[PDB]
RNA sequence: CCAACAGGGAACGUGAGCUGGGUUUAGACCGUCGUGAGACAGGUUAGUUUUACCCUACUGUGUGGACUGUGCAGCAGAUC
RNA sequence: AAAUGCCUCGUCAUGUAAUUAGUGACGCGCAUGAAUGGAGCAACGAGAUUCCCACUGUCCCUACGGCCUGUCUUGUGAACC
RNA sequence: CGCGGAAGUGUUUUGUGCAAGGGCCGUAAGGGAAGUCGGCAAGAUUGAUGUGUAACUUCGGGAGAAGGAUUGGCUCUAGC
RNA sequence: AAAUGGAAGGGAUUGAAUUGCAUUCCGAUGCCUGCGGGGGAGUAUCUGAGUAAGGGGGCGGUAUCGUUCUGCUGAAGGUCCUGCGUGAGCGGGGGUGGAGGGGCGAUAUGUGCAGAUCUUGGUAGCAGUAACAAGGAAAUGAUUUGCGCUGGACGAGG
RNA sequence: GAAGUGUGAAAAGGAGGAUGAUGAGAAAUGAAAGUGAAUGGAGUGAAUGGGGGAUGUUCCCGCCCGUCUUGAAACACGGACCAAGGAGACGACGGCAGGAUUGUUUUCCGAGAGGGGAGGAUGCUGCGGUCGGACCCGAAAGAUGGUGAGCUAUGUGUGU
RNA sequence: UCUCUGUUCACGGGAUUGAUUGGCAUUAGCGGCGAUGAAGGACGUGCAGGAGGACGAUAUGCGUUGUUGUUGUGACGGUGUCUGAAUUGUGUGCGGUGUGCACGGGGACCCCUUGGACUUAAGCAUAUCAGUAAAGGGAGGAGAAGAAACCAAAUGGG
């Protein structure tokens, strides 16, 4: 009875949503995410060659880094009001 | 859509009707129509209503492997003939006794719909629906529609439908 | 007991006909052999038998009166 | 001559009309034997064996009957090769 | 528990009437394991209450040993 | 003296299955003789089977530079009919189609398919077959009657 | 860890059927496998092919290809059918052949100690050799770095 | 009628021809993130809205300046929920209780540490693959190196 009949017992859930990366891979009995490695301060080394291009710089929105790149083409002049103090 | 394969000469005396992608079995519908040509339009509607009541049968001639036998099918037998001078020489041709028939009854409702459209198109052109003769019937294959079914040992196989197209032309043989 | 209880062939006729006692992987016991893992045509016990709806063959059935002739094929009684 | 004996269906007795089976007795035992445990069966066993009573379609030799399938209709409509 | 009933809940209204062969069952003259590797399968015993119970034995058991008998309905009597 | 009914190849044959003969006849892509085509050879000629393998001459895909042409008065592709070539292949005619397409010399190659239990896509036969469904009824069906046994709450999971 | 691009110059317009309108055109092109309708011919022989003749047949010849093998029609293996894709190209170093330009070319023997005059160079194309994924497709394994006790096994806390 | 085979019209499927706001390669420049809160994640924002894209409670966009009268747009500046190194923390410098700095992201190329086996030797153990792959720590537009306790044996180089 290790086949069909054993599948009817699988109603416990070991994981929850991770608060760093958002996958269903934060193991609650272990206190550890298997994707990103939270709560270690550094992020985990990816497990495959393709895994590196699914979550990196550029696969999200880049809300601040785009702005900074437009400012470095013009010498980083800031708000025209505050320019008197500087 | 689908075009007619019949060339209608003298278009003042003819009537036409169609159905594309009809949700009915192609093989059963093609047998039910194989005795309709050269019948009167009103006698082909009564013949298809007796098929639903099971007092006349449809002869099964091409797609008929392992069909039931019945006494109503002997009305479509081919008689023994004499074929004189094939190429200057006389020969003899035995007959065939039919023996196989059935009563489809969902193909018969679809063919009654097409025959009713031809009867209401003759009114607009003002000609007598008791003088129409069927001169053309054709049943063709339409594209498949996909489905599935479950087999033992965790397997899946195809489980599909086979629809068809239907055309008709009727004429006054004055 | 009987008249008598002859000998053989047909993929050592015949497992999508059956049965599975012999043989019979994976469990186990004994004897002998080997330091050992193990060995023995030595003995013992427990051990899944799948699928025809196709072609042909064969059995019937169908392939359009009444009374008959005559060709072909089959073939039966044996023993006390 | 035992789940251990090659020769081997060992030899004698007993159960049968008839016993390569079973049980009792014999022993130079290819290769029985003492915690490698020997001898030993009260109680317990879906363990392995042989016989007796009872009982029966297991068989002599098959018959008749029930329900669901198959045979016949409509709908839905695969696969192996 | 089994063999039957409530409560609550679920349910349709123009297929045939039953060849052979299957799956699950019932009844069988006379014989009674001759069947088969092998009593496999089926049949048989079965509740309760008097009666009557062997060898052996670790004295506790064996034992519900084995073997024999009685049983419905109705109308009353006796005990607490 | 052997196991399905069977073999001078068969029907047959008293010499049409034995022996000895030749004065006749039939019979190859072999031989002789007249033309045609290829390859050698010192140019009056001689000589052609072929697996594994090696050499010579040709046909075809896509582009470049390099020259020389054609298409809306209808190109390529596709389909039917027809000419030329031993062949690989190359032309013309009539429909369809609605925008581009070639010749010749050198040069660059992801350069020619029937097979690999080849890869991906589409489609047959098997076959209207196997399998599954058709639940008790009453012209009507908020009414009458027949059958089955889970029925009601909390958690996990959705 | 996929599969999927196209009405037309213009929406000028369709989308059950029939009757129609617009447009240069009903509207990208539209092969094979396979099928329906009509009409001509043939058949009860498995079919298909070559020669020779003819609006089907009549005479002769003809077993299914590819492959491994001494040897295949094989009771040897792969192959139901059609389209498209699908395998000796490229780099380095050396040799030889054919071809191009130029030619006033050469550091020898011997372990050493010692001894001592005798047409190539630089490109281009092809073939043979070696190492490179190395003509194409195919193991049982080995190592480095990570994931799992929601099935199942044992211990322990708290309930039924 | 059925089976096989001619012809014409209609299906079925998506090959072929021609296009292309996509891919691929070589070359020249640049190599511009973070406690002044990054990269990444979650949830929200349009009068009538799902996906995508865009945006942050100043939310389907605001200000200045140029070009426009438009479904308007270019160049620059401001804002940016709740999270995440995520820190009201831990270590440490200077002061003497004030004020700094480090942490994470990325890692093709560079510096330091650690360190295989497949494979070749027609077997295999030293050897080879190779101090290479994988792993870890630390930097930049490059890094590392660098001004002889050198090379040599000449009429010496630097
Ligand atoms: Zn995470």
């Amino acid at each position: 009875s290790k086949g069909t009949a054993s599948f009817g017992k699988k109603n416990k859930r070991n994981t929850e949503m991770c608060r760093r990366c958002g996958r269903q891979s934060y193991h609650k009995q272990k206190n550890s995410c298997s994707s990103c490695g939270y709560p270690n301060p550094k992020m985990r080394n990816p497990g495959s060659i393709k895994a590196r291009r699914r979550r990196t710089i550029g696969t999200g929105r880049m809300r601040y880094m785009k702005r900074e790149l437009r400012a470095a083409k013009n010498g980083h002049k800031g708000d025209p009001i505050l320019r008197t103090l500087w | 859509g689908i075009k007619y394969s019949y060339e209608i000469h003298d278009p003042s005396k003819a009537v036409k009707a169609k159905i594309d992608n009809a949700k009915v079995s192609f093989k059963k519908t093609r047998e039910a129509s194989c005795t309709l040509r050269r019948r009167k339009v009103l006698d082909a509607i009564q013949y298809l209503k007796n098929v639903i009541a099971k007092t006349e049968c449809v002869p099964f001639r091409r797609y008929n492997r392992g069909c039931g036998q019945t006494h109503q099918a002997r009305k479509f037998s081919i008689p023994r003939r004499e074929i004189v001078k094939a190429n200057g020489e006389k020969k003899i041709k035995k007959g065939h006794v039919q023996t196989r028939g059935r009563w489809p009854k969902k193909s018969a409702e679809f063919l009654i719909s097409v025959l009713e459209n031809i009867k209401e198109n003759a009114e607009t052109k003002g000609l007598d629906p008791k003088d129409l003769v069927i001169t053309h019937v054709q049943v063709s294959k339409a594209p498949k529609i996909f489905g599935r079914t479950f087999r033992a040992h965790g397997r899946v196989n195809p489980f599909n439908k086979s629809p068809c197209h239907i055309q008709m032309v009727a004429e006054v043989l004055g």
